[PDB]
């Protein structure tokens, strides 16, 4: 089915012809958008006060990047590289080697903050959950290199997110 | 009516501490509204929530004016919330 | 003594009237552009910072690069960014503009506008998010707050 | 966006029109050769950055067709229901700016106000405002939370009245009926060789819907 | 005390000049849904002296090939008329009482082409030339009609003395005995501001907006003394100034309202907007205004 | 709210009070009280000359009463 | 000399004052004028130079040129009207003190035109920029390049 | 005289303030780095400025309606602006007003 969106004809009556008349000559349309331009002044901004008020988000919002680790203290990675291979940007790099322990565990985990889409695909391709992309959104920097992590800075930033992180996971690990 | 709001107005002056706290809070946040406390940070910040406001004004932190080692009286940022005041302040949890 | 009180005080009103209203122009290049116009929308409103919506090349402040910028392109930003007034900065949005992003391997994509321009303030995501690109603004407010010109005129 | 436009122009009549393109030449389809299927999804939230979950969902069908699968019905009516706001996404989009562009700017806040609204569904159903990636080519990548149907119905319920005061602001302007009337018009046939589809087809009176 | 009068008069129209900004900002903000500037002081009380200081502090761009003489003039003589034309407006006294005030304003409206033309000339470009073109032929066509419609007004006032419009509309305002006329002139005054929808087109730049938006709060002050006649008390003069004050900040608030309402025209659809509507409307008025006191006994008193 | 835009709007009032108020103060203070006596048609100026010839002190504005009859 | 070097723009820059004043009309003075791209070659040729150790170089141009030419070639590139009045020794050093006074960076100063005035010397016992394997790049191919700025063909003699 | 001053005062406080908002910014230091003629703008001029000759023939009408002879006058300025009207309606009919 389909509508006619401008199929209508005037009517050429007396009557009909003034009211045009009228609508040219005394500009009525204008006042009527006047109108609804001064009704629309006087209702409530939809602006919020940041930095004080904040932006609704939700557990599953991709934001800085962290590694976690074991209630234990060690870190859940364990150089997989599955989370490099997937990474559409090619914006990780990763060496490992065996531990002193013979632990399988990194000892290069950089991520390109400036390669990054930020499209999250290497948290669902982590086995271990050891990746996460987290809820940090204010890191902006005043230089190019502070933005190229290695694995102490997302390490620390694990670290210090991990609370809020592991919150979000018990929220969204059920649609997962 | 008018006289209504002016009255709240009033109250609204009244419930910072006075003139001072109004005039504090009007230069340091560019609001003048009262909610019910919701926390006290351990860095100093102070957390309200009003749900008569519309979703977005409903939550709203009031910053500490002396964090780690710098005056942040007036240089705020949203860098300064920890993480759990992180989650609540936006809207990702319910729970304090 | 007074001579460096009047030059820290003249100081701090320059950069109070410098940052208190930034006039930026903005190469709305990709999708980073569209957040941009989420940051001047009712919800967030560049303007009550004193960020005055789209202003011209001619009379504007910072530089704002949203999105990426291709070799065929790079010429035209450099000739903009040369017309403007000397009390300048450039505010590089997006993952695409930091660094070349998700088009770094490109045949014809600058991996990064700071090839072309110095850039200030570095703001990441693809896109960054309205606020996110708002509490770059704000951090760029902050960093001309630090600055200090009639003082080092003075001790020089 | 971005545009170079050269025209030769006698007096004030435009003689001729040239597009110069190219300017957001990024190399896409190069470099979805050196991806998987996956890994080039996230290329077509970036084509068309105004409606990313249609070329989702065009990429989506392309590569189900050659897998020779079916996602199953949920998954389908999911992404018929975000195409849908993706539609109204572009639509305010479009209207808004071409309001702009002549002189309006009033409507372009007016409604970006619920196009902020729409991106929040967009956060909430993919954790990304604008660039989710949710349509994957077997359906979608996580199924919706259980408080974002309510929502939508409420945000769609409003929606109508925000229709209504920009027809207010536009419809019946004789300002903008003078902008736009007999402005650009293309033959059927005309529309039919160039290569128009959507709306400029349906402009000059073709019945044609995919 | 005729220099403190001068200066009494020339400083607090800056200053208004500077708020207004602010005004137009806030305004529109709020109509579309959000704020004005609300960070810088208590209500963005602050922000025009940031912006006037900002301002004066970035760098000047001369174009390094333009003639200095008429880029440096053009904002002068800007300033000059925009200043100039408010002091002849009663409010309820003028600064200099002339016998011919409207004539004078009409002259002054008349030079204001000459820095547009001199700086599109001295830009050192064919397209501002153009451009400057466009604005002159623009402002000269809707000047026409403005003094057509000025004079078919002031035939029922008697003179061009603008004190004498105070003592006309001493009993009823003057857009009750002639609305067509002030719908006319009140989109005149639009097009020649080059406002919204008329709008086709770091210091000196600074100069010519406080010039433009002088004129435009002149202008309104003159539509508010022409239609909106205040009544006037001799013995208290702060009534009538407080009456005006409140007409031209309602027109001018109602010009940032037409601006943000509607599009904007093409330049040839307001060229035979003027050529084609305005025109023979205003000399069928112009007769009609008159033929009407002769025909009703009713000829205003002075000559 | 709109009420917030009530401020500078204020302030464009109090700045578009001071001209035309002050104009009148000074008009009161120059002309000895009273309104500034207007003159076209170069009867009044006539008039204006003839007052200030008469008051002895150069000034239009000072007033000689009937008590200067005699 | 360079782009934003001093030395062509500085005399550019003095049309402003109507006549150009030099001593002794500028006839009893030579100047060597060099690239700045070709000493910044020399000093990345040197870092790069193992036997350039304790060595030490004069970078030098390849033309030599009185002041009053070289000043009437400036004021030709940049097509401004050139007029030159002769100055008394002491006379300019009274206009340089004068500039002396200013806060900002002075336009001339007292050494700088006493320094201007004197002929550069001259040490071909010194090694030179050819021996760092860069020639010299004349004066007139760059001159058009620092001197367009300052608008709105026929080189000037030199002494060898 | 006191128009004199007044336009002598405006004139010296533009510019004046002209010339210290030119010259703030030039005392720090820095980097310190066609023939088409359209014919139907000379027209629009040429138009505006017999309209403008033929309101500066109507211009003395305030005045004009204190004369006992109020039927020639009115006569007289009718008939003027009759011959204003058939000039606009000469240009609009010879395409004198089209783009
Ligand atoms: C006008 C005369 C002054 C009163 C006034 O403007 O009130 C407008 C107020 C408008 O109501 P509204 O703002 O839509 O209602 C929102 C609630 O009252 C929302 O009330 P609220 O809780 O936001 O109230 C906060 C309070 C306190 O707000 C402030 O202190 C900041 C504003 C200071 C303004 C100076 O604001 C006021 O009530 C006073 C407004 C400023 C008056 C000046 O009521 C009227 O006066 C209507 C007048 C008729 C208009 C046609
Ligand atoms: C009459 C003669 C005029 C001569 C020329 C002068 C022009 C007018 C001068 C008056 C300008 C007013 C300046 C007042 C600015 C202070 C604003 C205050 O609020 O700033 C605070 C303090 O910041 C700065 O420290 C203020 C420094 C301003 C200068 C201090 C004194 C300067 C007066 C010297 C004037 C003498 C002029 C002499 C030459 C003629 C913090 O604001 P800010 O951080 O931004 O915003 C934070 C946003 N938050 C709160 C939401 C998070
Ligand atoms: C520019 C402004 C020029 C016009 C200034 C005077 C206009 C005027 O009408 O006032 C005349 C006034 C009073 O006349 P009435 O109004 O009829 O009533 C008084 C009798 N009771 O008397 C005077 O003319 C005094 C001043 C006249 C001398 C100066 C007038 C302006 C001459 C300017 C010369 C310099 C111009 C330089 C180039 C100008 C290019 C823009
Ligand atoms: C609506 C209200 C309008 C109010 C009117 C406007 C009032 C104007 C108030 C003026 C405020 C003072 C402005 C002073 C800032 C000057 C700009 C500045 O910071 O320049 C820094 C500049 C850096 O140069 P360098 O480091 O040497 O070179 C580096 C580049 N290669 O240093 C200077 O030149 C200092 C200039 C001298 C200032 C000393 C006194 C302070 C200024 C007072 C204003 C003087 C005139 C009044
Ligand atoms: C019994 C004796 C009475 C004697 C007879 C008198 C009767 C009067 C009847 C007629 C009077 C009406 C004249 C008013 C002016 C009409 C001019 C007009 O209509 O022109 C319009 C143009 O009008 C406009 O478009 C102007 C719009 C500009 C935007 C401004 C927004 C309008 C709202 C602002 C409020 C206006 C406030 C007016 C009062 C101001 C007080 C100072 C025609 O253009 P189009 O419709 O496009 O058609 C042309 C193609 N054939
Ligand atoms: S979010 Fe996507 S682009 Fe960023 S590191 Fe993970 S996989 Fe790579
Ligand atoms: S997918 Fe997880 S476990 Fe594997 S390398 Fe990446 S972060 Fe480590
Ligand atoms: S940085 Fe990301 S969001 Fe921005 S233009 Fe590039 S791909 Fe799009």
């Amino acid at each position: 089915t389909y509508k006619f969106v401008n199929m209508r004809e005037p009517s050429m009556d007396m009557k009909s012809v003034t009211d045009r008349a009228a609508q040219t000559l005394l500009w009525t349309e204008l006042v009527r958008g006047l109108g609804m331009t001064l009704s629309y002044l006087f209702r409530e901004p939809a602006t919020i006060n940041y930095p004080f008020e904040k932006g609704p988000l939700s557990p599953r919002f991709r934001g800085e990047h962290a590694l976690r680790r074991y209630p234990s203290g060690e870190e859940r990675c364990i150089a997989c590289k599955l989370c490099e291979a997937v990474c559409p940007a090619q914006a990780i790099t990763i060496e490992a080697e065996p531990r002193a322990d013979g632990s399988r565990r990194t000892t290069r985990y950089d991520i390109d903050m400036t390669k990054c889409i930020y499209c999250g695909f290497c948290q669902e391709a982590c086995p271990v959950d050891a990746i996460v992309e987290g809820p940090n959104f204010e890191f902006s920097t005043e230089t190019h290199e502070e933005l190229l992590y290695n694995k102490e800075k997302l390490l620390n930033n694990g670290d210090k997110w991990e609370a809020e992180i592991a919150a979000n996971i018990q929220a969204d690990y059920l649609y997962r | 009516e008018l006289v209504q709001v002016l009255r709240r107005g009033l109250q609204q002056v009244s419930g910072h501490g006075g003139l001072r706290g109004y005039l504090r809070v009007l230069f340091r946040a560019n609001d003048v509204r009262v909610g019910t406390l919701v926390g006290e940070d351990k860095y100093g910040n102070k957390y309200y929530e009003d749900n008569k406001q519309f979703f977005g004004r409903h939550r709203w932190v009031i910053y500490t004016t002396e964090m780690n080692g710098r005056d942040t009286f007036w240089d705020v940022d949203g860098s300064m919330v920890p993480p759990e005041w992180h989650r609540w302040l936006h809207c990702m949890t319910d729970d304090p | 003594s007074r001579g460096e009180y009047v030059v820290a005080k003249l100081d701090d009103l320059v950069n109070w009237a410098r940052r208190s209203s930034l006039w930026p122009m903005t190469f709305g290049l990709a999708c980073c552009a569209v957040e941009m116009m989420h940051m001047a929308a009712p919800r967030y409103d560049m303007d009550r910072f004193g960020v005055v919506f789209r202003a011209s090349p001619r009379q504007s402040d910072v530089m704002i690069v949203a999105g990426t910028l291709t070799n065929k392109m790079a010429p035209a930003l450099r000739k903009v960014y040369d017309q403007m007034p000397e009390p300048r900065y450039v505010v590089s949005m997006g993952s695409c503009a930091n660094g070349g992003g998700y088009y770094h391997y490109s045949y014809s994509v600058v991996r990064g506008c700071d090839r072309i321009v110095p850039v200030d303030i570095y703001v990441p995501g693809c896109p960054p998010t309205a606020e996110a690109l708002l509490y770059g603004i704000l951090q760029l407010q902050r960093k001309i707050k630090r600055e200090k010109r009639l003082r080092i005129w003075y001790r020089r | 966006g971005v545009l170079r436009l050269v025209m030769e122009l006698s007096g004030e009549m435009v003689r001729k029109c040239d597009p110069h393109i190219g300017l957001l030449h990024r190399g896409t389809e190069k470099l979805i050769e050196y991806k998987t299927y996956l890994q080039a999804l996230p290329y077509f939230d970036r084509l068309d950055y105004v409606s990313m979950m249609c070329n989702e969902q065009a990429y989506s069908l392309a590569v189900e067709k050659l897998l020779n699968i079916q996602p199953p019905p949920r998954a389908q009516w999911i992404r018929v229901l975000f195409g849908e706001i993706t539609r109204l996404l572009n639509h305010i989009m479009a209207v808004t700016t071409h309001a702009l562009d002549i002189g309006a700017m009033t409507p372009f806040f007016w409604m970006f106000e619920e196009r902020e609204k729409m991106f929040e569904f967009y956060e909430r159903v993919s954790g990304a405002r604008m660039h989710a990636a949710y349509i994957r080519p077997g359906g979608v990548h996580q199924d919706l939370p259980l408080g974002l149907l309510d929502d939508i119905y409420e945000f769609s319920k409003n929606f109508s009245f925000r229709i209504d005061e920009l027809e207010e602001m536009l419809t019946n302007n004789r300002i903008w009926r003078n902008r736009t009337v007999d402005i650009g018009v293309v033959t059927a046939e005309d529309a039919l060789n160039y290569g128009f589809s959507g709306v400029m087809l349906r402009g000059s009176g073709i019945q044609w819907d995919l | 005390m005729f220099m403190i009068n001068i200066l009494s008069l020339i400083i607090p129209i800056l200053l208004a000049v500077a708020f207004l900004t602010l005004v137009e900002r806030k305004v529109l903000g709020y109509m579309q849904l959000r704020k004005g500037p609300n960070v810088v002081g208590p209500y963005g009380l602050l922000q025009p002296i940031a912006d006037a200081l900002k301002l004066f502090t970035k760098e000047p761009l001369r174009p390094a090939t333009s003639s200095i003489s008429m880029f440096i003039i053009a904002p002068i003589l800007a300033l000059s008329l925009a200043l100039t034309m408010w002091v002849p407006l009663p409010m309820p006294y003028p600064l200099i009482n002339m016998n011919l005030g409207v004539l004078f304003m009409l002259a002054m409206s008349s030079l204001a082409v000459y820095s547009i033309l001199w700086s599109g000339w001295a830009s050192n470009s064919k397209y501002a030339l153009i451009g400057a073109l466009r604005a002159v032929a623009q402002t000269i066509s809707y000047e026409v009609t403005l003094a057509i419609i000025l004079l078919s007004v002031l035939l029922m006032n008697g003179s061009y003395t603008l004190s004498t419009l105070i003592t006309t509309q001493e009993h009823i305002w003057m857009i009750f005995t002639s609305w067509p006329l002030a719908m006319m002139w009140f989109i005149s005054t639009l097009a020649e501001t080059n406002r919204a929808p008329f709008d086709l087109t770091a210091g000196p730049f600074a100069m010519f907006f406080m010039a433009e938006y002088a004129n435009i709060i002149m202008m309104n002050a003159f539509t508010a003394i022409l239609f909106l006649g205040a009544s006037h008390d001799p013995h208290t003069p702060e009534l009538y100034t407080i009456n005006f004050v409140l007409k031209t900040l309602a027109l001018t608030i109602t010009f940032l309202w037409i601006r943000a309402s509607y599009p904007r025209f093409r330049y040839d659809q307001l060229m035979h907007l003027l050529w084609k509507s305005f025109l023979p409307l205003t000399l069928a008025l112009c007769m009609w205004h008159i033929s009407l006191p002769i025909m009703t006994a009713s000829i205003p008193p002075q000559s | 709210m709109w009420f917030e835009i009530l401020p500078g709007i204020a302030v464009m009032a109090a700045c578009l009070f001071i001209p035309g108020m002050a104009t009148a103060h000074i008009h009161k203070f120059t002309n000895g009280g009273k309104e500034k006596r207007v003159a076209h048609f170069s009867y009044q100026w006539n008039l204006m000359e003839r007052d200030r010839r008469i008051s002895g002190v150069n000034r239009y504005h000072v007033t000689k009463g009937l008590e200067n009859i005699d | 000399f360079g782009r934003e070097d001093r030395f062509l723009n500085y005399f550019a820059s003095m049309r402003w004052f109507g006549g150009v004043p030099l001593i002794s009309l500028g006839k009893e003075t030579v100047k060597q004028p060099v690239y700045i791209v070709d000493v910044s070659k020399g000093i990345i040729n040197a870092i790069k130079d193992p036997d350039a150790k304790g060595k030490t170089f004069a970078f030098v141009g390849p033309n030599r040129y009185l002041l009053f030419d070289l000043v009437q070639y400036i004021f030709a590139v940049a097509y401004r009207p050139f007029l030159p009045y002769p100055l008394p020794h002491f006379a300019y050093r009274w206009v340089g003190r004068l500039f002396e006074v200013s806060p900002f960076e002075p336009w001339t100063t007292r050494d700088k035109v006493e320094r201007v005035h004197m002929s550069d010397m001259t040490l071909p016992h010194l090694p030179g920029l050819e021996d760092l394997g860069i020639q010299a790049t004349p004066l007139e191919l760059k001159a058009i390049e620092v001197l367009r700025r300052h608008r709105t063909v026929k080189p000037a003699k030199t002494v060898n | 005289m006191n128009i004199m001053l007044t336009l002598l005062t405006n004139v010296t406080l533009a510019s004046l303030l002209v010339l210290i908002a030119f010259w703030l910014p030039q005392l720090n230091a820095y980097s310190e780095k066609r023939l088409p003629f359209s014919m139907k703008f000379f027209l629009v001029a040429i138009t505006f400025l017999l309209f403008d000759l033929e309101i500066a023939l109507l211009l003395p009408l305030p005045w004009a309606s204190q004369t006992n002879n109020l039927k020639t006058m009115l006569t007289m300025a009718l008939f003027l602006l009759i011959l204003l009207a058939a000039s606009l309606a000469y240009e609009w009919t010879q395409k004198g007003l089209e783009w």
